[PDB]
RNA sequence: UUGGCGGAAAGGCCUUGGGUGCUUGCUGGCGAAUUGCAAUGUCAUUUUGCGUGGGGAUAAAUCAUUUGUAUACGACUUAGA
RNA sequence: CCCUGAAAAUGGAUGGCGCUCAAGCGUGUUACCUAUACUCUACCGUCAGGGUUGAUAUGAUGCCCUGACGAGUAGGCAGGCGUGGAGGUCAGUGACGAAGCCUAGACCGUAAGGUCGGGUCGAACGGCCUCUAGUGCAGAUCUUGGUGGUAGUAGCAAAUA
RNA sequence: GAAUACUGCCAGCUGGGACUGAGGACUGCGACGUAAGUCAAGGAUGCUGGCAUAAUGGUUAUAUGCCGCCCGUCUUGAAAC
RNA sequence: GAAAUUGUUGAAAGGGAAGGGCAUUUGAUCAGACAUGGUGUUUUGUA
C-alpha cells in the first residue's frame, strides 16, 4: 500500500446547530424620514435626482415616486442608508400604497442557461404610475417652483461643506 | 509581562501511566483507575499510586 | 448642469505610522473642507473608494477600483484614518480619492 | 482646492514659507513661488552674510567639483530650504519637488494669474516691531548673484502695464457696482436679501 | 569581452568605441556559412530571402600546455577552443493574425447601461 | 462535495527559506536554523526574516485539509481506493506517482463508480 | 473675420464685423421605467502605429583616402566630382 | 537671560532644514501621536485540575470541560523529520516505464520534510511495525576533483638584420 | 432670598462609528406574562443583489512607503581597520 | 548526465553595489468549488 491507513476514521454525520436567540423586531427608521419626504438619491441610476417618499415597506425599503411625469422617476423602492431627508414637505395623503408589497416588485431571476450575447414594461406598472402621479402633481402645484425642484438634479458645487450644509 | 513567582509550566513530577508496556499491568491500572474515580475510597487511591512505581521502590515483601 | 459630483474630494496622505515604522493596514485620509474632530465625526462610517486607470480591459473596463471606509478621526485637524479591503498601493500618497453620503444619517 | 496656486514671495519668511510649502507638495498640491527676490530673514543682513559665508566655507576637500553646490540665486536659497525639508533622495521626495517651480520676479506664464500670501509666514504678521530683517535679494547680490538689476527694470516694466491694466479693471468694476444698486430695491433684490443674498 | 582593448573609429558604425578585426574568427565563421548556403542550395532553397536566423558559440574542452615561471613554477597555457551553429532561414512574410475571440463578462448594470445607451443614440 | 468546515486559515502561507539561502548557492533553502552567537535572525533583529515556531500553527479543525475539504489519502490499487468506500465527504484519493496508466484507468473507473474524488485524474493521461 | 498689444520662459490678452446654435428672463406640450434596493458604473489627456485624402520639400553624416596648426589610441584641424 | 573671558589643525553638524512677541529659555493648562507593554476576543503549544468503559464502531497513550502560562547563549531533557543495511507485512509499485535528474506548476506540515502534475530516462524500488549504524555539513589557511572574475589582461623587448 | 460654577452619584434616556460572530440537539441562571407562551436569558441570525469566472485568492517578477551592516569564531564587548 | 561556470532565445529591472522583511498596485501564471439527493417525469434508449 501506498499510505497505510488511519487508525480512526472522523465521523461523516453533520450535526445540528444550536437554537439561535436572535429573533426580529422591526426596523426603527430616523426621524427625518416621514411619509411625503423630498429626498436626494445619493447612488443608484437616478443619483443626484429629487424624488417623493411615500411608503416604507416591509423588507426596510423605502417607496418613492419621481413623479414620473416630473423627472422621468417611475415607481421604485430604494435603501434608507442611501437617501438624504430634505427639509421640503409635502403632503402624500389621498394616495393609496397599500397595493404596493414586496411581492409586487419580482423580477423573474434568469437561468444560468441565458446569456446575453448583446441584447418590456408592465401595464400594470405603468397605470399604476399614472394613478399615483397625477395625485402627487395636484399636491406639487400648491406650493410654487416645486416642480422645477424636483425636475433640477443635485450636485456639489466648489465650496459646499456637506457637514455644515442643511438639507 | 508577569513577576513570576514559580517555575512556569513545569511537571507534577509524580509518576503517572507507568513506563513497563507490560499489558496486564496497563489493564491492572485500567481497572483501578476506574476504581479511584468512582469508587471514593482512600484505598483505590492508594494502589492506583503503587502500580506506577519502579522496581526499586517495590521490594519485595 | 456643468457639475455631477456626489462625493467629497479627499487626499491619500500616508500610512498609520510611527517615526520609524509604518502600519499600511491604516491609511491616512484628508478631506477637504473639514479642520477639526468634530466636524470629522460626521464623516465616520462613510465608504470611501480610490478610483484608478489600467490599460488591460479586465470586465468591460480600463477603470479599476479600491473600496473602503472611515473608521475614526485622526489628530487634531481633521484627518481622519481609514480601512480598505486591500490596502492602498503607497504610490498614491497625495493621489485624490472619493467620498461618498453614503450611509447617510440625515 | 486650487491645480496650481502661485504664491507672491514677498514679504514672506523663508523657512516658515518652506514649510508651509513642502508640506503641499506632500500632499499634493502643485505650488509655483514668484517674486524669490523678496523674500525676508529674520536678523541682521551681517548675521546672514556671516551665515552665508560660513555654508560657503563647506566644500569636498580633495575635489571641490563634488563638494556641496553653493547657489546664489535667491530662488536657489529657497529651493535649499525647501530641499531640506522634503526628503528629496526617495522617488517621493523627487516626485513631489517635480510640482514646485520658483522664480525671480513673475515671468509671463503667471504675471496674468492670481498671487496669493501665506499669512501664517508673513514677516508683518510673525515678527515683533522693531526686530531687524534682511531682504534675500540683497543677500544675494551680495555672496555674488549677478542680475539684481535686470530683474528690477523688468519688474518696473511689469508693474507699469499691470497699473494700466487695473485702471481699467476699477472703471468696469465700478460700472457693475453702480448697475447692481440700481438694480437693487425691486421684488427679486427683497426676495434675495430676505433669502440672505 | 571588450575590457582593456584598444579604441577605434571604425566602431562609430555601431556606435561603440571599441572594435577589432579578428581574422581567424571570421575565416572559421564565413567557412561555416559557406557550408550553410551549400546546405540551403541542396536543399532547394530560395538563395535570396536567407538571413542567419540563429548563431551561437559556446566553449570547447580546453587544451593545456605549460608555462614556466620564476623561482622554479609552472603555470598554464590553454586555448579555449569554440563550437559554433548557425541557421539560415528565408525570411518570410508577416507571421500572423486573427487573435483570441476575448469572451467578456458583464453584469446587469452595465447590460442595462449599454442597452440604455442603445436606445437614447442611434 | 465536502463535510462542512470553517474558513480555512493560514497563519503564515509563505514559505520559511534559510537565512543566505539566497546568497550563496552551497547554503540550500531548507529550513535550519541559526546557532551563531553573533546572528541578527537567531536574535531576532526588526526587518529580518521571521523563524517558524508553534504559533503559527494550524486550527486542528482545519488541519491536514485541501482546499477542496478533504484530506488526500494516497492509493495504489483499487483495494487501496475501497479503503475510502464510507468516508467519501473527508478523505479524497491521490493515484500513487508510480501507478501506470492502464492501471490508473481501472481507479479512475472504480472511484466514479464509488462516488470517491480523485485529485489528480489527469496523470499519464493520452489524448 | 478686422485692428492692436505682449520677448523674462513672448505662444497669450484685448477688440471690430457678420454668420450659426442655445437661452432656465417668463409660460406650455411629449419622452424617461427593467441599471430591478448600491456596485467609478466608464464621459479626461499622453504618446505611438497603421489607413484613408489634402497640402508641402527634394539632404547630409560616418568609414575609407588625405592633412599636421593635432595626436598613446580614440579625438581634433584640413583637402578631395 | 545675554555678552567679554573663549586659540588647532580635510569641510560640518541642537540629527538636518531652518527658527527671533520662536520652531529659544522658565513655567502652567489641555488636546493629540504610538511599543512585541496593559484590556477583550480568536487560534497554536505547554502545564495543571477534572469528567468519561455503557450499549454500536473503531483509537482510554482516546474523547471532552476548565484555568493559567509562552524571551533566551552555555547546557539538559522530550516529541518528531531524513539516510545505508536487516526481520516481518502490504499475495505493495514497475519495461503500458522503477530509481535518478530538471521544473519563478499544484497540495499538505509551525518546521525538519512529504505528496502530485509535466519533461528527461531506462531496471529496479516503496508504505507500515521493529532492528542496526561508517546516518544529516557552509565553514576546519579542511581532502580530492572541477570551474570563475581578474582577462583577450600582464606579456611574447638580451645575443647588430 | 435665589441662581450658577466646581466636584461627585444615577441598577436615567438616547444618536453616530469601528473590530469580532468563537460554539453547534436539549439541560443553567433569569426576565415579561394570570396562563399559554415569549425574550436582547450558558457565543449571529434574517432579507437582498451581482458574479459563478482568473472576479476573490495563491505563486512569481517589478514598482512604491518604511525598515534591514556579513556570516562562522574567540571575546566583557565584532559590521569591524 | 546534477552543480559551479557559459552561449543563444524570451521576459523584466537598472542616477555611486546587489540581495532581504511587512503591505499593496501592475504584469504573467495557476488550483479548488460549481453536478448536489430533490417535488419531479414538461421524457427519450422506457425503466
Ligand atoms: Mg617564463
Ligand atoms: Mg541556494
Amino acid at each position: 500500500t501506498a499510505q497505510q491507513a488511519p487508525k480512526w476514521y472522523p465521523s461523516e454525520d453533520v450535526a445540528a446547530p444550536k437554537k439561535t436567540r436572535k429573533a426580529v423586531r422591526p426596523q426603527k427608521l430616523r426621524a427625518s424620514l416621514v411619509p411625503g419626504t423630498v429626498l436626494i438619491l445619493l447612488a443608484g441610476r437616478f443619483r443626484g435626482k429629487r424624488v417623493v417618499y411615500l411608503k416604507h415597506l416591509e423588507d426596510n425599503t423605502l417607496l418613492v415616486t419621481g413623479p414620473f411625469k416630473v423627472n422621468g422617476v417611475p415607481l421604485r423602492r430604494v435603501n434608507a442608508r442611501y437617501v438624504i431627508a430634505t427639509s421640503t414637505k409635502v403632503s402624500v395623503e389621498g394616495v393609496n400604497v397599500e397595493k404596493f408589497n414586496v411581492e409586487y416588485f419580482a423580477k423573474e431571476k434568469l437561468t444560468k442557461k441565458e446569456k446575453k450575447e448583446a441584447n418590456e414594461i408592465k401595464t400594470e406598472r405603468v397605470e399604476d404610475q399614472k394613478v399615483v402621479d397625477k395625485a402627487l402633481l395636484a399636491e406639487i402645484k400648491k406650493t410654487p417652483l416645486l416642480k422645477q425642484y424636483l425636475s433640477a438634479s443635485f450636485s456639489l458645487k466648489n465650496g459646499d461643506k456637506p457637514h455644515l450644509l442643511k438639507f | 509581562g508577569i513577576d513570576h513567582t514559580s517555575k512556569q509550566h513545569k511537571r507534577s513530577g509524580h509518576r503517572t501511566a507507568p513506563k513497563s508496556d507490560n499489558v496486564y499491568l496497563k489493564l491492572l491500572v485500567k481497572l483501578y483507575t476506574f476504581l479511584a474515580r468512582r469508587t471514593d475510597a482512600p484505598f483505590n487511591k492508594v494502589v492506583l499510586k503503587a502500580l506506577f512505581l519502579s522496581k526499586i521502590n517495590r521490594p519485595p515483601v | 448642469a456643468e457639475s455631477h459630483r456626489l462625493y467629497v474630494k479627499g487626499k491619500h496622505l500616508s500610512y498609520q505610522r510611527s517615526k520609524r515604522v509604518n502600519n499600511p493596514n491604516v491609511s491616512l485620509i484628508k478631506i477637504e473642507g473639514v479642520a477639526t474632530p468634530q466636524d470629522a465625526q460626521f464623516y465616520l462610517g462613510k465608504r470611501i473608494a480610490y478610483v484608478y486607470r489600467a490599460s488591460k480591459e479586465v470586465r468591460g473596463s480600463k477603470i479599476r477600483v479600491m473600496w473602503g471606509k472611515v473608521t475614526r478621526t485622526h489628530g487634531n485637524s481633521g484627518v481622519v484614518r481609514a480601512t480598505f479591503r486591500n490596502n492602498l498601493p503607497a504610490k498614491t500618497f497625495g493621489a485624490s480619492v472619493r467620498i461618498f453620503l453614503y450611509p447617510s444619517n440625515i | 482646492v486650487e491645480p496650481v496656486v502661485v504664491i507672491d514671495g514677498k514679504g514672506h519668511l523663508v523657512g516658515r514659507l518652506a514649510s508651509v510649502v513642502a508640506k503641499q507638495l506632500l500632499n499634493g498640491q502643485k505650488i509655483v513661488v514668484v517674486r524669490a527676490e523678496e523674500l525676508n530673514i529674520s536678523g541682521e543682513f551681517f548675521r546672514n552674510k556671516l551665515k552665508y559665508h560660513d555654508f560657503l566655507r563647506k566644500a569636498t576637500a580633495f575635489n571641490k567639483t563634488r563638494g556641496p553646490f553653493h547657489f546664489r540665486a535667491p530662488s536657489r536659497i529657497f529651493y535649499k530650504a525647501l530641499r531640506g525639508m522634503v526628503s528629496h533622495k526617495t522617488a517621493r521626495g523627487k516626485a513631489a519637488l517635480e510640482r514646485l517651480k520658483v522664480f525671480e520676479g513673475i515671468p509671463p506664464p503667471y504675471d496674468k494669474k492670481k498671487r496669493v500670501v501665506v499669512p501664517q509666514a508673513l514677516r508683518v504678521l510673525r515678527l515683533k516691531p522693531g526686530r531687524k530683517y534682511t531682504t534675500l535679494g540683497k543677500l544675494s547680490t551680495s555672496v555674488g548673484w549677478k542680475y539684481e538689476d535686470v530683474v528690477a527694470k523688468l519688474e518696473a516694466k511689469r508693474k507699469v502695464s499691470s497699473a494700466e491694466y487695473y485702471a481699467k479693471k476699477r472703471a468696469f468694476t465700478k460700472k457693475v457696482a453702480s448697475a447692481n444698486a440700481t438694480a437693487a430695491e425691486s421684488d427679486v433684490a427683497k426676495q434675495l436679501a430676505a433669502l440672505g443674498y | 569581452f571588450n575590457s582593456s582593448i584598444g579604441r577605434t573609429a571604425q566602431g562609430k558604425e555601431f556606435g561603440v568605441t571599441k572594435a577589432r578585426w579578428p581574422a581567424k574568427s571570421v575565416k572559421f565563421v564565413q567557412g561555416l556559412l559557406q557550408n550553410a548556403a551549400a546546405n540551403a542550395e541542396a536543399k532547394g532553397l530560395d538563395a535570396t530571402k536567407l538571413y542567419v536566423s540563429h548563431i551561437q558559440v559556446n566553449q570547447a574542452p580546453k587544451q593545456r600546455r605549460r608555462t614556466y615561471r620564476a623561482h622554479g613554477r609552472i603555470n598554464k597555457y590553454e586555448s579555449s577552443p569554440s563550437h559554433i551553429e548557425l541557421v539560415v532561414t528565408e525570411k518570410e512574410e508577416a507571421v500572423a493574425k486573427a487573435a483570441e475571440k476575448k469572451v467578456v463578462r458583464l453584469t446587469s448594470r452595465q447590460r442595462g447601461r449599454i442597452a440604455a445607451q442603445k436606445r437614447i443614440a442611434a | 462535495a465536502s463535510l462542512p468546515h470553517p474558513k480555512i486559515v493560514k497563519k503564515h502561507t509563505k514559505k520559511f527559506k534559510r537565512h543566505h539561502s539566497d546568497r550563496y548557492h552551497r547554503v540550500a533553502e531548507n529550513w535550519r536554523k541559526q546557532k551563531g552567537i553573533d546572528s541578527v535572525v537567531r536574535r531576532r533583529f526588526r526587518g529580518n526574516i521571521s523563524q517558524p515556531k508553534i504559533g503559527y500553527g494550524s486550527n486542528k479543525k482545519t488541519k491536514f485539509l485541501s482546499p477542496s475539504g478533504h484530506k488526500t489519502f494516497l492509493v495504489a490499487n483499487v483495494k487501496d481506493l475501497e479503503t475510502l468506500t464510507m468516508h467519501t465527504k473527508t478523505y479524497a484519493a491521490e493515484i500513487a506517482h508510480n501507478i501506470s496508466a492502464k492501471n490508473r484507468v481501472v481507479i479512475l473507473a472504480r472511484a466514479k463508480a464509488l462516488g470517491i474524488k480523485v485529485t489528480n485524474p489527469k496523470g499519464r493521461l493520452a489524448l
